[PDB]
């Protein structure tokens, strides 16, 4: 399933606001007593429709909402933050939550560098450990 | 809850039954919750068209969900509605719930309505966006935007999208009154001052409301009495359906509480 | 430790209620304004004592409660949801939270498909790369 | 907190020090929190026997834990208790805390008690089950069930247990009064109407309380006065200890506030 | 980056309090009705500056606070518990959140026991599967 | 948020860009949040020096973070401050927020101040430590300690640090009054009884405040009148800057509300 925008319009430029968690503020900004007030904790940016992301996103958000709204009904948590962390767990679980059969369709293990460094161990012992008939 | 991922230079919904190892989630910072405003899909942003998408309902409890980054909005709303008999219609903003941080025009509606219900929901399944919290309901006197939340995984080529890397933030409250709020039969007036209301129509844009504010003020049509002056505009100014991101008044008025014209 | 029911009785049929998080409701149900009210968000089912699960479960829940109650004392979170997600993390951590020594007692890596596809590489080079003495 | 897993066709507590790779947790949906009612272990479900398992205590703060799925209950309780001097004994249900969703009979107790304590706990270490929340304490006027929570990992053969894949939900409030609530010396009366109370004993089952309601009503023994009629039943109806899931009255009464007999 | 204490003083003995989550209380302690009251749920211990841990810790906590305080500004969660669990996820994600290339700089896979048990398979077939020229 | 790890027999901040597989996190129990008191870095613990590090501010909302284990404290504070016109200055402790569990001396300050602000923050970027919760602000009448939180990963050699493996906990409230609280121009008096205040200076240690309590009591200098006696001490007792973990009065007084000397 790919995403096709079926909205009346798509505003293809996304002006956004968010919050910097940086760790590296001017020198005292970070102390809350001296800190910016609620209204100016924000950073801003502008992202264009390169690769069609903004139109994609608007439609995705639309699409999402039922699936979300239903999930929200189901929980008695008043304000739900866990969602993302919870996704990231399922992410690891879906790859690592069970024996990983090397070279299976569903294993993330890449043994290519290994097997090179085992074919290079045998080519060694065809030149000396096979050199049993030719002595001195 | 479906998750955006970028494959083949295009965003798609990722499907669980066969997600694949090329995909790479190296940290939590790669996941984002993003709040897109409904304007950007080109719903009508005017006060009577907006209000038509909201209703009162009871027996559904409210739920709140956090998102990390929001769209700069053009249009927001701030409702203080009483029932006819002085009673509060909208519940107080719970602790931690702030008005949407970036609005160009805040449509501050005061008035009265039947309010046949405990809470006020979005009829189309959308959310009221506040400060990094989305709620299913409207809180009293707290600025919000209509919109929707998406979740995605950024590739670590683009992990800093939204997060890291400014001609300034400008706001303007627009006062209104209204009666019959939430029914099909509602009257809205736009406030210029205490007693100088203007009768309100759909097609009137904020810019033009501000120039109308600038015309009644400027040209002295503000009621000098201590009765309610209720102006009206001639249906003789035209626009012929142009969204706000895509891309001025010489009339006067005649007198007739004091239900005049222009 | 297995679980033995030491209750006065065990009602061996479990009628249950829960909530569907589905994502696929009739078409408008999912919108909360039109949605079922608090009292009818539920689904129901019935599970029998096949493999002794219901009697098992009742006793398990009993057994659990001390261990839980104690945990609840210890946290100043008023309403504790994290419990499950937290279990699932320890689950991954206990298998993946440290170098996985292939073929160790505590590694989930199955290299059987690999090693077949390395014994099949040598049987190849006993028929041609060893064919150095027989020419033309 | 111990975790159920199914090994060798039987549920067992899984042990951390040597969990083993055959085990497979592919998603969070494989973990479940399940709330089993105490009835199902065959504790007495009658109001005076139930109440004996609860006490007031102070200096222990309340804690709430979420579970995902509950047992349909036969017996629930809904307490509104005042101290003798009109004061509230049980704290109001905090925001989000709903009565248990599936009860056959809700024992609605009103009355007064000494209530020597801030909060009301379960003496045996059990929980009060509300709507997908377990609490350590009783909230005023909010339906609950006694029970216990377990956590398990389903195998993905059975991942849909509880989650996915109906002759209907039928409920009946049963009013009572009581004095001396929470001591060893407490009096309970079962309400038929305003002034028609019946003196209460342990052995009386809900079904029979409903037929007694159907007999006093039907056969006209409801006090015609405007004084409290306090009926009583003869100790001449027998049952000889049968749990409710395993698998009718012809008497009359003689008169004597108005502490009669039957 | 190592940690150097630049405080006026460092009290090099840490008396501490915390809570036992044990699971194994005297026999009724665990029931909250009979339980210790809020003031006595605690255990205590004493840790000395062995390996310089206490001075280390005091400075670390100091150092931490800006980075934390900033993070707290950024969230609208009133009381933030997720922090630790969230760290533990990033921990797994940073090692397992992407194909693990055996023997790469950033793979936690130790194949040493494997490759021994593949060099011991070839030394077998130099003594019999190479024994094709010498018959009977 | 930086994370402690033990490498080469020394604690260091671990760096994300190249954490390495020898490191081993086997469970969540290996991560700890630890709350260190500011005393232990040797800030002045006296009431007027402590108070100088706090201020009122508005438009910053409060945030709370949980930690798992705290230092036994020598000095804590418990503020109940009113504005001059009887109004409450500090917000009530929210539900779940308890005073710091281990304090030797609780400096209970009552008084009045200008309080030019919604909430009271720590000026140096530190936290108010309560019971397993750190907050950015002071709550009314709730014991706290100043300090800071660190996070670490224990190696599983040492996983039981803090967690698992006692000559007893002894506490003493010390009452004070103050005027002008939170400015540079504030007056503190130390309470012995209702009307027997002692004028307060920086250099006075708790021990010596307790012996001064033991001297005025013992030697009968408690005001026998029903006016406020305001004692003072001679500047003739010396100490010459010794922290509290490192390692007794024969004078009398002369009389002069009743602003005496000693
Ligand atoms: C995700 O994105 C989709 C697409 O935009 C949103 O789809 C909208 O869903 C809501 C339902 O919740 C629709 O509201 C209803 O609309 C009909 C008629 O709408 C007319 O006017 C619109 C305004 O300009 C216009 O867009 C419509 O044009 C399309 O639809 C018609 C078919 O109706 C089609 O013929 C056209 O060619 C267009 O494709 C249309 O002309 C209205 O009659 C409904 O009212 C009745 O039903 C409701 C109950 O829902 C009831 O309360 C009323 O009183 C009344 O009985 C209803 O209001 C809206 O039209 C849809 N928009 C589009 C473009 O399809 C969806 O909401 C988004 N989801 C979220 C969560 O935001
Ligand atoms: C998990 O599952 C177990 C098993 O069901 C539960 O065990 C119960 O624990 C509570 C303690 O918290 C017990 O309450 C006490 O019971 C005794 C006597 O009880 C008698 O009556 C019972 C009702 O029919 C009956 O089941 C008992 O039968 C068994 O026990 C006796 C030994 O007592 C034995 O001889 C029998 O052969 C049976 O095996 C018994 O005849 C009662 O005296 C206690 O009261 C005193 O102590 C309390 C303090 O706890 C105090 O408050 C009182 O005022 C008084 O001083 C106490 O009420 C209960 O008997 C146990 N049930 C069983 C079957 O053992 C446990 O609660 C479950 N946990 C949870 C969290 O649900
Ligand atoms: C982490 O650990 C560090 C180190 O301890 C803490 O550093 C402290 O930061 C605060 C700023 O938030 C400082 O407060 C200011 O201090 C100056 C002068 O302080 C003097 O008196 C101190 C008390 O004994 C003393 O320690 C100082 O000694 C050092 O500093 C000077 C330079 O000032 C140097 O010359 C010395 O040789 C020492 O190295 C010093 O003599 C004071 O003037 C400031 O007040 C002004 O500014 C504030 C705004 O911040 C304003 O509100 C005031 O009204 C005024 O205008 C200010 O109070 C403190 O000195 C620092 N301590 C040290 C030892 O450096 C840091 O707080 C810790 N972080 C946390 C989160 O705990
Ligand atoms: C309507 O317009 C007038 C002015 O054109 C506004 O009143 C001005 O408000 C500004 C900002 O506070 C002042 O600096 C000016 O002195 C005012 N000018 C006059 C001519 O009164 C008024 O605030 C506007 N009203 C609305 C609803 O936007
Ligand atoms: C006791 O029984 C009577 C009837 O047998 C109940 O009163 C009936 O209540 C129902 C439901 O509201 C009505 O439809 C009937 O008209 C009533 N019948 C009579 C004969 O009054 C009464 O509600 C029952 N009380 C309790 C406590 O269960
Ligand atoms: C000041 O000291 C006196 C006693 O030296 C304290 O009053 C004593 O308080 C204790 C504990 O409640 C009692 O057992 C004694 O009987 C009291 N003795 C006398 C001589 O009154 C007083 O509480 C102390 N005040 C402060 C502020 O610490
Ligand atoms: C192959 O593995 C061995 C381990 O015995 C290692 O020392 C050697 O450097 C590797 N070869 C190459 C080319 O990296
Ligand atoms: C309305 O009048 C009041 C005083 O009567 C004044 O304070 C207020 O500013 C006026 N409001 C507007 C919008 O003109
Ligand atoms: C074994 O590995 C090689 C990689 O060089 C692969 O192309 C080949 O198909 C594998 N053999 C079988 C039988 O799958
Ligand atoms: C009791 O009487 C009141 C009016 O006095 C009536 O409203 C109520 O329904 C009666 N309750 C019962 C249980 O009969
Ligand atoms: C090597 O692997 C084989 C699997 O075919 C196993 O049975 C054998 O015991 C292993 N050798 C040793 C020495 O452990
Ligand atoms: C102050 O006097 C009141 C009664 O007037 C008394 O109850 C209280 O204990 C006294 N407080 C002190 C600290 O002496």
């Amino acid at each position: 399933e790919a995403i096709v925008n079926a909205q009346p319009k798509c505003n293809p430029n996304l002006h956004y606001w968010t919050t910097q968690d940086e760790g590296a503020a001017i020198g005292l900004a970070w102390i809350p007593y001296f800190g910016p007030a609620a209204e100016g904790i924000y950073i801003e940016g502008l992202m264009h429709n390169q690769d069609g992301l903004i139109c994609g996103l608007r439609q995705l958000a639309n699409e999402t909402t039922q699936a979300l709204q239903l999930f929200l009904r189901a929980t008695p948590e008043l304000r739900t933050f866990s969602i993302l962390n919870r996704k990231a767990i399922d992410f690891l679980l879906q790859r690592w939550g069970g024996t990983c059969h090397i070279l299976g369709p569903d294993c993330c293990i890449e043994p290519h560098d290994l097997t090179k460094n085992i074919t290079d161990k045998i080519d060694q012992i065809i030149h000396d450990f096979v050199d049993k008939t030719l002595p001195d | 809850i479906p998750l955006g991922v970028i494959h083949n230079s295009a965003l798609q919904v990722s499907d669980v039954d066969k997600l694949v190892c090329r995909d790479k989630l190296s940290s939590t910072n790669q996941l984002r919750s993003v709040g897109l405003n409904l304007e950007g899909n080109g719903v009508a942003t005017d006060v009577p068209s907006a209000t038509k998408r909201w209703g009162f309902r009871s027996g559904v409890p409210p739920k709140v969900v956090n998102y990390e980054a929001g769209e700069w909005a053009e249009n927001c709303y701030n409702l203080e509605i009483k029932k006819p008999d002085g009673s509060e219609c909208l519940p107080a903003a719970p602790d931690g719930i702030r008005g949407f941080p970036r609005c160009r025009y805040v449509h501050k509606v005061s008035g009265t309505g039947p309010c046949a219900g405990d809470f006020a929901f979005h009829k189309e399944g959308a959310f009221f966006l506040y400060d990094r919290l989305a709620s299913t309901v409207i809180y009293r006197g707290t600025t919000f935007a209509e919109g929707v939340v998406a979740f995605l995984i950024l590739p670590q080529a683009k992990k800093d999208f939204f997060s890291s890397h400014s001609s300034g933030y400008y706001s303007t409250t627009i006062r209104y009154q209204a009666t019959g709020f939430g029914t099909n039969e509602t009257e809205y007036l736009f406030e210029v001052d205490n007693l100088t209301y203007v009768q309100l129509e759909s097609r009137f844009t904020p810019q033009f409301l501000l120039q109308l504010n600038e015309t009644i003020y400027t040209s002295g049509k503000r009621s000098n009495t201590t009765g309610k002056l209720i102006w009206k505009v001639n249906p003789e100014i035209d626009t012929t359906e142009w969204a706000f991101w895509e891309t001025r008044s010489e009339e006067l008025s005649f007198t007739v509480x004091x239900x005049x014209x222009x």
